[PDB]
RNA sequence: UAACUGGGGCGGUUGCCUCCUAAAGGGUAACGGAGGCGCCCAAAGGUUCCCUCAGCCUGCAGGUGUUGAGUGUAAGUGCACAAGGGAGCUUGACUGUGAGACCGACGGGUCGAGCAGGGACGAAAGUCGGGACUAGUGAUCCGGCGGUGGCUUGU
RNA sequence: AGCCAAACUCCGAAUGCCGGUAAGUAGCGCGGCAGUGAGACUGUGGGGGAUAAGCUCCAUGG
RNA sequence: UCGGUGGUCAUAGCGUUAGGGAAACGCCCGGUUACAUUCCGAACCCGGAAGCUAAGCCUUUCAGCGCCGAUGGUACUGCAGGGGGGACCCUGUGGGAGAGUAGGACGCCGCCGA
């Protein structure tokens, strides 16, 4: 079963992106790559039980078994130690992607309290876009969502972004 | 030869193969006596060479461009085994016994195992 | 008074004489300059002293560059002390100063007045000096 | 701290090879395989 | 505190070009690879270059670094 | 009841490794100028396969970045083809040898092809007789421990 | 933009060193017997010393 | 006229400007098994051929950054002499850089396959 967003994208959203920006070829038009979910538990160099939890969640959420990620430095004012974990990160693609994607945008996202939109200036200037997360139970601790996309800049980026539905404000 | 550099988004998959390809290539030369026995791995077919690389000429070769293979039943992997026998035939002609395989890169699993294996059960020792 | 804040090694050699200098043979900043003539180790008190010199003698306007830097440590052990037992601590710091070097340079609007204050220069420095005018290329 | 250990096998009962090895980190008797040349096979010499 | 020094190991290159040798024979002691071995050369377990078959000891620069080669 | 020693004493040093002095092979002195060693790793060894860093810019992600990071441990010569980083499997951190060579007055120090046995890794070519290399050590005498069965006073 | 460096080098000679060869005029192996192992000055390249010493310690000639 | 594999290792590179799809190369769409991800068929591996030269790749303009670079001279120096109170300076004969200048250069040379 292709995901909604999936087939919106090629059918409807792919035409209208080639009119906007009057692209020569089809396979130019920018389209989604991957969506990277990050969290960051420094505290964990405290707690190493913290980190448990922290893939519990991460796996309910998205449906992939995070990797955790090792301290790649020794930083002395965080009491850091190279080799000791401080996160968990999950990568998704394809189909997954897309159904992730859904669930967000649709059902989680407005469950932001006082949530007017998220900011369209969060864009890294490539075409990939970022927005951080203040809590978990949005879904049904901070997590970062990042947005990789094929767009060339921000503008293009942006307006794939506008036509699959994001809040901009 | 000294290895290239490396990439950046599309022409990563190039890179990495030939930059894979060279360390293949520094303990494994073509010689007089057992030859080089490259193999490219290609999307459409996959080509097998016999080169001389210390006199740089090649002795052997051949690939799904010619008639005995260009077009007909099979997938990839068994398309190969046309591939290996022919070769391993055109360096018995010219008088070749035993060579080096090397994977050019790729790794050896699929056709580059059925390939070797074609082309090792009509004599060549590897 | 010119001292090196930070040296890597603090003994060393003597630095060597021979030849002319490398370059820096001509007027590069200032109108005016003082061109050595013969080797010698001109030290950081040499230096403060001409530029006391020329500067008094002005006594305002006018530039005074100091091209030279007196970066090399020379040696000396406490005296009456026999030979050997190591090498001495850092006494004196000098610029190895070749012949041809243009060691101060003077931007003035009077020229005499820029001769007679280059001159006094000289003779606090322990070489035979020229004045050189900036030749306009 | 690293003191010298006698390696042996089960079947020789002749002490071929010694080596170093920490202690602390290996308390446990330390063993491996080498080549006996009374037996004339790859057989286990479990540390003395 | 100084006066300490490490005794002399002579280094460097013990036959050179135009040089006919015997399969065994030392080329270069060194210390890293200075010179990489070419045809006909090996490297020892101290980067020592040693000849492999007899032969004349011939310099060259072969894949873009200095290699020492035994031409038979 | 030591020697060296710009008289002797006092102070300091005595062996090994790296750099400079050292004058573009090698070697070269001073109580000349800078430093390290008396270890460590059961993986920080072997093999097969895979990867490229530091730094910088933007909001974990992206762009840039060819060596400026790293290489257990001082410096130097190297290492980006990696010798740097990550995984799988393992014990060659072998037994019997040494064509031929380098350096020492000598004792000695160092490298080493090829072969046999019996193994590891790899499909294979091949590599593996510890560690990127060079310090981490001590001659003989005497004696202890394990093995083997060669021999000593009539048998 | 102009500069400095025994332990800096994008570069880099002259000499010297290793081997081959041509021309021209002592070398090596094996043994018997030694003495020497306190050097001096002068030319050149350096270190210590103070841009000293008929100083001192090295390299290379007389 | 293009694809594969080599040699020299920037006079070849970097950047910039205009293009190309006959076979070929690649993008490319899928994960059924073998195979794999410190998580993800992005990578490896597997099976095809819907669309495409947009990128890679190939060709092409520019000396812009980078790169190469004489001749002449100079420093320096083997040998042999001078001079100076000394630090040091000079010459005859043999050799002779570095920097810089005129310039070069948008690679060149092999083997196969279409």
């Amino acid at each position: 079963t292709t995901p909604r967003l999936k087939t919106k994208y090629r059918e409807e959203i792919v035409g209208k992106l080639r009119d906007e920006f009057s692209y020569e070829n089809v396979m130019q038009v920018p389209g989604l790559v991957k969506i990277v979910v990050n969290m960051g538990v420094g505290d964990a160099a405290r707690d190493s039980k913290l980190i448990e939890g922290a893939i519990r969640d991460l796996t309910t959420i998205t449906g992939q078994k995070p990797a955790v990620t090792k301290a790649r430095k020794s930083i002395a004012q965080f009491k850091l130690r190279e080799g000791q974990p401080i996160g968990a990160h999950v990568t998704l693609r394809g189909d997954r992607m897309w159904e992730f994607l859904d669930r967000t945008l649709s059902l989680a996202l407005p469950r932001i309290r006082d949530f007017r939109g998220l900011s369209p200036k969060q864009f890294d200037g490539r075409g990939n876009y970022t927005f951080g997360l203040t809590e978990q139970v949005m879904f049904h601790r901070g997590m970062d969502i990042t947005v990789v996309t094929t767009a060339t800049n921000d503008d293009e980026g942006r307006a794939l972004l506008r036509h699959l539905g994001f809040p901009f404000k | 030869a000294y290895g290239v550099k490396i990439a950046k988004g599309k022409a990563y998959k190039g890179a990495a193969l030939k930059r894979r390809h060279i360390r293949i290539r520094k303990k494994v030369s073509g010689t007089a006596e057992r030859p080089r026995l490259v193999v490219t791995r290609s999307n459409r077919g996959i080509t097998a060479q016999v080169i001389d690389d210390i006199a740089g000429h090649t002795v052997a070769s051949a690939s799904t461009l010619d008639a005995s293979i260009r077009g007909g039943e099979g997938d990839k992997s068994a398309k190969a085994q046309q591939v290996g026998k022919l070769v391993a035939e055109r360096a018995k002609a010219a008088g070749v016994e035993a060579v080096v395989f090397d994977r050019g890169g790729n790794r050896y699993a699929g056709r580059i195992a059925a390939l070797a294996d074609a082309a090792r059960e009509a004599g060549l020792k590897f | 008074m010119l001292i090196p804040r930070r040296v890597k090694h603090r003994k060393q050699h003597h630095p060597k004489r021979s030849g002319m200098s490398k370059g820096g043979t001509q007027v590069a900043f200032g109108e005016y300059g003082i061109q050595a003539l013969t080797p010698a180790y001109v030290t950081n008190r040499q230096i403060e002293a001409a530029r006391i010199a020329m500067t008094r003698h002005i006594k305002r306007g006018g530039k005074v560059w100091i091209n030279i830097y007196p970066d090399r440590p020379l040696t000396k052990k406490p005296a009456e002390t026999r030979m050997g037992s190591g090498k001495g601590s850092p006494e004196w710091w000098v610029a190895n100063v070749k012949p041809g070097r243009v060691m101060f340079e003077l931007s003035y609007p009077n020229e005499k007045i820029a001769r007679e204050a280059l001159t006094r220069a000289a003779h606090k420095l322990p070489m035979k000096c020229r004045i050189v005018r900036r030749e306009a290329g | 701290v690293r003191p010298k250990i006698t390696l042996a096998c089960v079947e020789c009962k002749e002490r071929n090879y010694i080596t170093k090895k920490n202690r602390r980190n290996n308390p446990d008797r330390l063993e491996m395989k080498k080549h006996c040349p009374r037996c004339n096979a790859h057989t286990a010499h479990r540390e003395t | 505190r100084n006066g300490r020094d490490s005794n002399a190991q002579r280094l460097g290159v013990k036959r050179f070009g135009g040089q006919v040798v015997n399969a065994g024979e030392i080329l270069v002691r060194q210390r890293g690879t200075h010179f990489h071995p070419g045809a006909g050369v090996g490297r020892g377990g101290d980067d020592t270059l040693f000849a492999l078959q007899a032969g004349s000891v011939q310099f060259g620069t072969f894949r873009g670094r200095k290699v020492v080669n035994i031409v038979p």
